[PDB]
RNA sequence: CAGAGUGUAGCUUAACACAAAGCACCCAACUUACACUUAGGAGAUUUCAACUUAACUUGACCGCUCUGACCA
């Protein structure tokens, strides 16, 4: 399962303190990952740029 | 003329890999202002940590054990299959022994901690990527 | 040709969703491993920054303190919420539908009439000359109730093998039984539709396999179809 | 000596594989697959190199030859969310992501379903598997390029 | 004044000597051994012995290792054994388990280290 | 001119045809432990233990002495395995075992050794100081 | 259900007794990882009797695999 390797530490000899950090995908799937402040959640957000031109067209009042 | 002979002495150069990051330690990490107090530990709590790991061992020998018995169940039930097949129908298995050609390649991403939410509308944004460049000069 | 019937089988999975919930022993090693990690680690830029206000206490421009961060960060994630692990599949048993059960591994289970019987088995098809039993498998899924599922086939090689005799009506020198060859597939995308659920089809763990199968076919079932 | 019965009693070079002191290319016959790239990419570096060890470790009880274990170059991106009532994007939080490749050869056709099986169950949440068949173009991906060699060309 | 079996220095370990302590270390148990450069054994103390195993947690630890050498010391003073030589690997030498059970024979009486022969 | 070897040739088990999958050693004290095994097995060709070793009577020694004591191994082994899970219960003896100030009390060790092992590493020792070559030939 | 063989933990024609052994395994540290090495971890005679003894020979007992029947 997925704990088969899931518990770990970082191995580094030096390395800064990491913060468990929920990361909200942009489906709103959340995953444990490592940050480097004492964040509670992160949200990675859909990026305009790769929406397409007609899109963009009628999507920019939708926008507003 | 002279162009070719350039062209042939220009892979003289060997190639060189790409540095990782992850591997070189940041020099901010050198300053001894960021160092932990290094507090030592009480006696009970090393007793706790060492029960612990005993527990550890034994019980990632028996989740080892699993996956090992997992595995030859089913290289059992395949091995079987093949056979019978033969058997059955010795063209049909010269088949299923060949190599599958649009297996690869094979994507598969790690299950997530929480389902997607349906109606949720992430803060737009633009991800900005600092990747460094490394040429080779000779 | 034989009294062999060669039926090829599709042991559709649908690979857990969402990560398995730690176990005690796992509960207590992932806190002492966190615990070591922040032992061995070096002051993080967030927590210098705590201690020079510290400092300001002592004696005594961000307006803003480490802690006061911290407190605004909580609020957030408090004001989000998390999609439910446990669905509101698990509550009503819903077995015909893929949320249930989502830190689980499910199989897919048909009922099929064989001999005037309901009996559940995995979708499978009959052998037809000129394709691989392979190419059976994949056939099973397009021979279905109305969906959209799409499958990744793992390799060629069948994964088990049943074989059934009928009774002794039925059984005769030119039909004596079938051999129905198991070809593991994961479920990439799509389900049944809803014109399609009406029923015959159930999503069970491991576990539940038996509780639908038969005796003799749920023991060759379960060698394959994975526990983890 | 030569004529004795015990002639060669000592000889070991055959016993051991001969090794010659810009790289072949390696394929698969018709029931086993060439050399391949287990792609272990995830945000978080520990569980990257924590499936990558598990994977290694796993091919080893299988007796399946891994090539190679290494890491890919780190991938940095800022997520710069919009400022509420604001026009202009702020950095909101810094994302690494990090690769670990372990190189395996050998695979059998028949005992890929089952080695993918239990590489595939076992992986942990956030972290991305992706199994290529090696090729030329993803070796010459971990060298630097020639900017200079380019403008020639 | 009995020779020892001088030469093999091309190989490991070497032969000369009268008597050696051989320390064989297996996943479930510790054995020592005192023989004679003719391969006979003098005296031995194992972890597999009863009167061993019944006063040790652990038959394969640092502890067992000790154990086995303060017993070994003792059996090898009953036995006129004060000399012998011990010829370990790198690692075995550095190992936390070998130098307690050295320890062990030191203190007990023997000397670990043979006299040179007397040539003249 | 060549003479067809007088025996098992070493190394000849050993398949050749597949080198790159058979298990290496890996380890000095793995290929050792081999080693050794060997050189003790009797080989045609020869070897320093022809020479330098003792040669003595293949048939076996006469026993004269009394005879064994007879053990129930069923009872005997059924007692020892609930001595050691006792030992092993307590919780002292394996903080003592952990932080290795533990230690085995010498003399019911001994008392113990001369009931048990004690009588043949005797005769062992009789064996090596040449006492029974001497007194019972 | 019936017949047949079969039984030490994963393997072993390990086990004379003085003893359930050797190796294969699991964790931690080292190693990018592996490997090595160090320091730790888990353990089996299916069960009960049969003449002293019996992991071993006898019977039952239980498990195991195989074959046939039942068997859509
Ligand atoms: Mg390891």
């Amino acid at each position: 399962d997925s704990s088969r390797a899931s518990l770990t530490r970082v191995h580094r000899q030096a390395y800064a303190r990491l913060y468990p950090v929920l990361l909200v995908k942009q489906d709103g799937s959340t995953i444990h990952i490592r940050y480097r402040e004492p964040r509670r959640m992160l949200a990675m957000p859909i990026d305009l740029d790769t929406l397409s031109p007609e899109e963009r067209r009628a999507r920019l009042r939708k926008r507003e | 003329e002279r162009l070719k002979r350039k062209i042939r002495k220009l892979e003289k150069a060997t190639q060189e890999l790409i540095p990782i990051e992850d591997f070189i330690t940041p020099l901010k990490f050198l300053d001894k202002a960021r160092e932990r107090p290094q507090v030592e530990l009480t006696f009970e709590e090393t007793e706790r940590r060492a029960l612990l790991l005993k527990k550890w061992s034994l019980y990632k020998q028996q989740e080892r054990k699993m996956e090992r018995d997992t595995i030859r169940a089913m290289l059992e039930a395949q091995q079987e299959a093949l056979e019978e097949l033969q058997l059955e129908s010795p063209k049909l298995h010269a088949e299923a022994i060949k190599r599958d050609p649009n297996l690869f390649p094979f994507e598969k991403e790690g299950p997530h901690y929480t389902p997607p939410i349906p109606n949720y509308q992430p803060p737009e944004g633009r991800y900005n990527d600092i990747t460094k460049v490394y040429t080779q000069v000779e | 040709g034989s009294p062999w019937r060669l039926l090829g089988a599709l042991c559709l999975q649908r690979p857990p969703v969402v990560s398995k919930p730690l176990t005690p022993l796992q509960e207590e090693m992932a806190s002492l491993l966190q615990q070591i990690e922040i032992e061995r680690s070096l002051y993080s830029d967030h927590e210098l920054r705590a201690l020079d206000e510290n400092q300001r206490l002592a004696k005594k421009q961000d307006i803003l303190l480490a802690q006061d961060l911290e407190d605004m960060w909580e609020q957030k994630f408090l004001q989000f919420k998390l999609g439910a692990r446990i669905t509101e599949a698990d509550e009503k048993n819903d077995r015909t539908s893929l949320n249930r059960k989502l830190d689980r591994n499910l199989v897919l289970l048909v009922r099929e009439k064989f001999g005037d019987q309901d009996v559940w088995i995995l979708p499978q098809a009959e052998w037809q000359p000129g394709e691989t039993l392979r190419g059976t498998a994949e056939r099973t899924l397009a021979t279905l109730s109305e969906n959209n599922m799409e499958a990744k086939f793992l390799g060629n090689a069948p994964c088990g093998h049943y074989t059934f005799k009928f009774p002794q009506a039925m059984r005769t020198e030119s039909n004596l039984g079938a051999k129905v060859f198991f070809f593991k597939a994961l479920l990439l995308t799509g389900d049944f539709s809803q014109a399609g659920n009406k029923g015959h089809h159930v999503w069970v763990t491991k576990d539940e396999l038996g509780d639908y199968l038969k005796p003799k076919y749920l023991a060759q079932v379960r060698r394959f179809v994975s526990d983890l | 000596y030569k004529t004795k019965p015990t002639h060669g009693i000592g000889k070991y070079k055959h016993l051991i594989k001969a090794e010659e002191p810009v790289r072949a290319i390696n394929l698969g016959t018709d029931y086993e697959y060439g050399v391949l790239n287990i792609h272990l990419t995830a945000y978080d570096m520990t569980l990257a190199e924590s499936y990558a060890q598990y994977v290694h470790n796993l091919c080893n009880s299988l007796s399946i030859k891994v090539e190679e274990s290494y890491a890919m170059p780190t991938k940095t991106i800022e997520v710069l969310q919009l400022q509420d009532q604001g026009s202009k994007m702020l950095l909101d939080s810094v994302l690494t992501t990090h690769e670990r490749v372990v190189q395996i050869s050998g695979l059998s056709a028949t005992f890929a379903e089952i080695f993918l099986e239990i590489i595939q169950s076992s992986l942990p949440e956030g972290v991305r598997l992706s199994v290529k068949e090696h090729t030329e173009e993803d070796f010459k991906g971990r060298f630097k390029a020639r900017p200079e060699l380019e403008e020639l060309l | 004044v009995a020779r020892k079996e001088r030469g093999w220095r091309t190989v490991f370990p070497s032969r000369e000597f009268w008597h050696r302590l051989r320390v064989i270390r297996t996943q479930h148990h510790v054995e020592a051994l005192v023989e004679h450069q003719n391969g006979k054994v003098v005296v031995s103390a194992s972890t597999r012995e009863w009167a061993i195993k019944k006063h040790l947690y652990s038959t394969r630890n640092v502890v067992a290792c000790e154990s086995i050498g303060r017993v070994l010391a003792q059996r090898c003073l009953e036995a006129g054994i004060n000399f012998m030589v011990y010829q370990p690997t790198p690692w075995e030498a550095a190992s936390d388990s070998m130098k307690r059970l050295q320890s062990a024979m030191t203190e007990g009486g023997v000397v670990l280290r043979e006299p040179q022969r007397i040539y003249e | 001119r060549r003479t067809p070897p007088l025996g098992p040739m070493p190394n000849s088990d050993i398949d050749l045809s597949n080198l790159e999958r058979l298990e290496k050693y890996r380890s000095f004290d793995r290929y050792r432990r081999r080693a050794e095994q060997e050189a003790q097995a009797p080989h045609w060709w020869r070897t320093y233990r022809e020479y330098f070793g003792e040669k003595t009577d293949p048939k076996e020694k006469i026993d004269i002495g009394l005879p064994p004591p007879k053990v129930s191994r069923t009872q005997q082994l059924l007692e020892r395995k609930q001595a050691i899970q006792e030992l092993r219960a307590n919780v002292e003896e394996e903080r003592a075992a952990r932080l290795r100030t533990a230690s085995v009390p010498l003399d019911a060790v001994r008392a113990e050794w001369e009931r048990t092992c004690g009588p043949y590493h005797k005769q062992r020792l009789a064996e090596y100081y040449g006492l029974y070559r001497d007194l019972f030939h």
